[PDB]
């Protein structure tokens, strides 16, 4: 069956198009140039990756405690 | 029969208790009860959305009735109250309409006052000072 | 002379803003009914269901009985609010 | 306000009689008005299960 | 098997105080393992429900169903034991408060069919139960009047609350 | 489900908050066992927290009965006659403390579906709406199409 | 047979529960059930109500005369609560009268008396005692405690509170536990009246006002089986009160009731009680 | 949420409030205060000096067990969960207004 476009649908599409046109405008004016931006975030990016690597390589089984082992004896703790 | 189940009575009852108020064998036979009880629980879970949806629909209908009693339309009432910065929700508006007719008439009067203040601004846009009730309180 | 709504019914509404303009006062005293707007006090199953339907402007269907199933499902001690 | 419970409920849920004059009126608009009144959608206490309909007499 | 109906006659109530209404006598009787379908016996039971003992006997004496004779014998025995043992003053002052038929212990037999196939006949047996209560039969429930119908409708209208609101 | 369950309306016991707040819980009864892992938590609760709870809630009479039992229990009896029995079987000290505090703070009314989240005995101050509110009156109260 | 014990025990428990539900045992006073200590219970009663009762007075209040008679009869094979109950009843009546007269100065003496009678009646006081646990601590020769005995014990408790803490604390107690019982109630729900139109005529005569004229303000479906009539009472062409009804007579009666409520200041939208 | 409230009213908040039972509280976001003959509307909130709504934590409870069941046909997909939402019943003691207009 055929489908037809209503004025509401046209208005919705036009609203989206206006938003996208404003997006075009605001993207049309960069702050820095590419040569200016080159390398300006290298230190932070390297530190972030170093943190990721440290987290990846710090994976190791957790400690085990005599207190944890012995506390199970309390299951038969009673009143004298 | 080393290991044989002995709780099957209670396992069946856990479902039959919920099935007790059904019609026909669905309330007695477990094979039939379990299928309908699962459907009942699924419907109960999904009905929490429809309860909220219908409450707003009921509130909107009641507010429409109350506003039409004063010659207003629901969109006008709601929009103009918002423009006046009265943040009463639809539940409260319907409650006021049912139980506080005078307060609801006052609110409808405010909405119509704003709706006419709005129109005067549109006609003589610019020079005209903002309407008394059109002035917006600023928060910082 | 402008009135936000007709003042004849249910109260006389008067809107206002406080001097600060941050709160809205509504004065809505109820309007009494004028004395002149009042009047002085004056001084078989088939046929039965038809009569009841005519009386209460309903249909025949609600006057027929229901089965024991429904009559016993009905809650005889419903919760009461207010 | 200040009514007893039964009189208050009776007043709230009473059904009113409305009169429409169909002379030169569109049957569709007449029907819209009559349907609103019959359903009771013109009452703030409206609910589908409250049987809050009113009487409409169209001449 | 269950035999609670017979035991129901052995319950002894405490003596009644002088300022207490006279408790009507109740007699529980039954016949077990009647060669008759419980479905067919149910019609006779329903027929005699709520009727006086004499009216029930009269109705059963002129019924062509085999179960009618059995029910008549059971009712006569119930009357006799009510007078002899349950201290019922008048034979005729009894009405059938309860009368039902129950499934009995049935036997399975083979019914031969045409092509070497078969069915499982059931030699159906049924129980019959009666409770006889002393006193005139309770009056039949009068039909709902228009006044009562209107009263119920108006009560339903008055019961309406403003739903889903304050 | 709601349809397969009783329901009630939001309510108090005796208008519990109007004049003064009266703690509805009145009795606690802890059946605990000297021996048995099930009641280890109950025993620790009786040793450490029960006295503090008793002095914090002076209006609640707390009975502690040490008898052989496989499932230690706490029976809470409220002023309105409600009796709620909760098993403290294999519950830790903190779990028992939270359960007992919940019982103390809770009212005797049944824990079932509540139809409305609110309850007003006077829902209307300006007069409940009726069909004739907002309807203007007419001279001599003449109905429409009335000759006189 | 299936080996095991836990399922059998559970089924026995369920059978016991079902048997109890089908044939619940006759009610027994809480004193005869396990986990009962009378001294602890009475102290907790006082602490719950947040009042410094004197234990001897409270015990004397809780003990009834019929209990003493039954105890003596049993012993064959104590100070009753009579005076405390009398003092409590007298003080409660006077204090409720003072409260109601202060709140509703226009209410007639008959109306105030009827309101006090409702608040101190068997039903209201019995409900309050039951939900305050007075019945549990009440010593009586039969259970459940009859409403008369429960009311007497409750007023004995009030008298003990009076003797312990004083009139001010007792008045606060009464305000908290009896004045609250008229919240949500209607004036003529509490004070039953007959011929409200006649009573309103009498009140207007006392106020030196001509008899009101009953007039039909609004009506609907007059000839149907579900009519609505609004009847307004007019004082010299001034509406004093209008009421709805099914018939004109019922509407007029309800309008008279509304007028009485407005005159006595017990309107539905009246100022709340102050706590 | 917005609650239409009056003295002696009961309100059921669907969460624990971290308040002891019987503790008195002031409700501060009062959008509207109304009487028989007048109403005051905030924009959107009335000032503290104008209205003083006071409540009391009358009870702390858990809601009745709510069932959350998921089911998809012919997928062996069936799940059940029971949730008891914490709740607090508040009683509104008084609503006071002051001549600060
Ligand atoms: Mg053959």
């Amino acid at each position: 069956r055929p489908r037809f476009v209503s004025l509401r649908a046209k208005q919705n599409m036009i609203r989206r198009l206006e938003i996208e046109a404003e997006n075009h405008y605001w993207l049309s004016m960069p702050y820095m140039t590419r040569e200016q931006e080159r390398g300006h975030a290298a230190v932070r990016r390297r530190e972030a990756f170093e943190a990721i690597k440290a987290a990846a390589t710090s994976k190791f089984p957790p400690h085990r405690f005599i207190a944890d082992q012995l506390d199970h004896l309390n299951v038969t703790k009673k009143w004298s | 029969l080393r290991n044989r189940v002995t709780d099957r009575y209670f396992r069946i009852q856990e479902v039959l208790k919920h099935a007790r108020h059904f019609r026909g064998r669905k309330n007695r036979c477990y094979r039939l009860a379990v299928r309908t009880v699962i459907r009942a629980f699924v419907k109960c879970t999904k009905a929490r959305y429809l309860k909220k949806k219908n409450m707003r629909t009921l509130w909107i209908n009641r507010i429409t009735a109350a506003s039409q009693e004063h010659g207003l339309k629901y969109p006008a009432l709601i929009g103009n109250l918002v423009k006046c910065q009265v943040e009463l929700n639809r539940k409260v508006l319907a409650d006021l309409a049912i139980y506080e007719p005078k307060t609801f008439k006052s609110l409808a009067a405010l909405a119509s006052r704003r709706r006419h203040e709005g129109f005067a601004a549109a006609l003589g846009d610019g020079k005209e000072p903002e309407g008394i009730f059109s002035r917006v309180v600023q928060y910082h | 002379t402008y009135s936000p709504l007709p003042d004849d019914y249910n109260c006389n509404v008067e809107l206002a803003l406080t001097s600060d303009g941050r709160t809205i006062v509504c004065y809505h005293p109820s309007v009494d009914i004028p004395y002149e707007h009042t009047k002085p006090i004056p001084r078989e199953e088939g046929p039965m269901i038809e009569q009841l339907s005519k009386m209460f402007f309903t249909t025949k269907h609600r006057w027929y009985p229901h089965g024991r199933y429904h009559r016993c499902r009905k809650n005889l001690n419903p919760p009461k609010d207010r | 306000s200040s009514f007893s419970r039964a009189p208050q409920q009776w007043a709230t849920f009473a059904r009113i009689w409305y009169l429409l004059d169909g002379k030169m009126q569109p049957p569709g608009k007449l029907a819209a008005m009559a349907s609103i009144r019959l359903q009771g959608l013109h009452k703030p206490v409206y609910h589908a299960l409250s049987d809050c309909g009113d009487h409409v007499v169209i001449m | 098997i269950s035999r609670k109906w017979e035991k129901k006659n052995k319950i002894v109530y405490p003596p009644q105080l002088p300022g207490e209404p006279r408790r009507p006598a109740e007699i529980y009787h039954c016949r077990r393992q009647i060669k008759y379908s419980k479905d067919k016996m149910w019609y006779l039971a329903k027929l005699i429900r709520g009727m006086s003992i004499d009216q029930a006997l009269a109705q059963l004496e002129f019924n062509d169903k085999k179960g009618a004779k059995i029910i008549k014998e059971v009712l006569l025995e119930a009357q006799d034991m009510a007078v002899r043992d349950h201290n019922v003053e008048f034979r005729s002052n009894l009405y059938i408060a309860e009368s039902t038929s129950g499934r009995g212990q049935c036997l399975k037999r083979i019914r031969y069919h045409g092509r070497g196939r078969f069915g499982i006949m059931e030699k159906v047996y049924c129980h019959y139960f009666v409770k006889l209560v002393e006193g005139p039969p309770p009056p039949p429930e009068p039909p709902k009047t228009a006044v009562a119908h209107a009263k119920e409708y108006i009560q339903q209208l008055r019961s309406r609350t403003i739903v889903h609101t304050l | 489900t709601a349809r397969g369950t009783p329901s009630r309306f939001l309510a108090s016991v005796l208008h519990n908050g109007l004049g003064r707040y009266v703690q509805q819980l009145q009795r606690l009864s802890f059946s605990v066992s000297r021996d048995g892992a099930s009641s280890r938590g109950a025993r620790e609760f009786v040793e450490r927290e029960v006295i503090d709870f008793a002095r914090r809630n002076p209006g609640v009479v707390i009975y502690v009965n040490s008898r052989p039992c496989c499932v230690p229990r706490v029976v809470a009896e409220y002023l309105n006659g409600a009796v709620r029995e909760e098993s403290i079987h294999c519950k830790s000290v903190e779990e028992i403390s939270t359960l007992v505090q919940k019982l103390a703070d809770q009212s005797g009314l049944d824990v079932i579906r509540i139809r409305k989240p609110f309850h007003t005995d006077n829902p209307s101050i300006q007069g409940q709406w009726h069909p004739f509110t907002n309807k203007p009156t007419t001279f001599r109260g003449l109905r429409p199409r009335e000759v006189q | 047979v299936k080996k095991g014990f836990r399922a059998a025990f559970r089924f026995q428990k369920e059978l016991e529960r079902q048997r109890l539900l089908r044939c619940p045992p006759p009610p027994v006073r809480r004193s005869e059930k396990p986990n009962w200590d009378y001294h602890a219970e009475i102290q907790a009663f006082g602490h719950r109500l947040q009042e410094n009762f004197s234990l001897d007075l409270l015990k004397t209040a809780f003990v009834n005369s019929c209990y003493i008679k039954s105890e003596e009869a049993k012993r064959q094979q104590l100070k009753s609560n009579q005076e405390l109950s009398e003092q409590g009843t007298s003080f409660s009546q006077t204090c409720l009268t003072q409260f109601l007269e202060d709140e509703y100065p226009d209410m007639p003496t008959e109306g105030i008396k009827n309101l006090v009678d409702f608040l101190t009646g068997e039903e209201v006081v019995c409900h309050v005692a039951r939900n305050l646990a007075v019945e549990q601590l009440t010593l009586s020769e039969e259970f459940p405690v009859p409403p008369a005995v429960l009311q007497q014990t409750f007023f004995a408790v009030i008298g003990a509170l009076l003797q312990s803490s004083g009139p001010e604390r007792t008045a606060l107690f009464i305000r908290d536990f009896l004045i609250t019982q008229m919240t949500g109630k209607e004036l003529f729900e509490m004070w039953k009246i007959i011929n409200p139109m006649g009573l309103l005529v009498e009140e207007l005569k006392k106020r030196n006002v001509s008899a009101p004229e009953s007039r039909l303000t609004r009506q609907s479906g007059g000839t149907t089986a579900l009519p609505l009539y609004f009847v307004g009472l007019y004082c010299d062409k001034k509406l004093i009160a209008e009421g709805p009804g099914e018939t004109v007579l019922v509407a007029e009666e309800e309008a008279a009731r509304v007028a009485l409520r407005k005159l006595y200041g017990f309107t539905e939208n009246r100022r709340p009680w102050n706590y | 949420r917005q609650w239409k409230v009056t003295s002696e009213d009961l309100i059921l908040i669907g969460n624990e409030l971290d308040l002891a039972c019987g503790e008195r509280i002031r409700l501060e976001k009062v959008l509207l205060v109304g009487a028989d003959n007048f109403t005051l509307l905030g924009k959107p909130l009335l000032g503290k000096d104008l209205v003083r709504v006071e409540a009391t934590v009358i009870e702390k409870t858990e809601s009745w067990p709510r069932i959350i069941m998921r089911f998809r046909k012919r997928k062996n997909f069936k799940k059940k969960r029971i949730v008891t939402t914490p709740q607090t019943v508040l009683r509104i003691n008084s609503i006071e207004i002051a001549p600060c207009l």
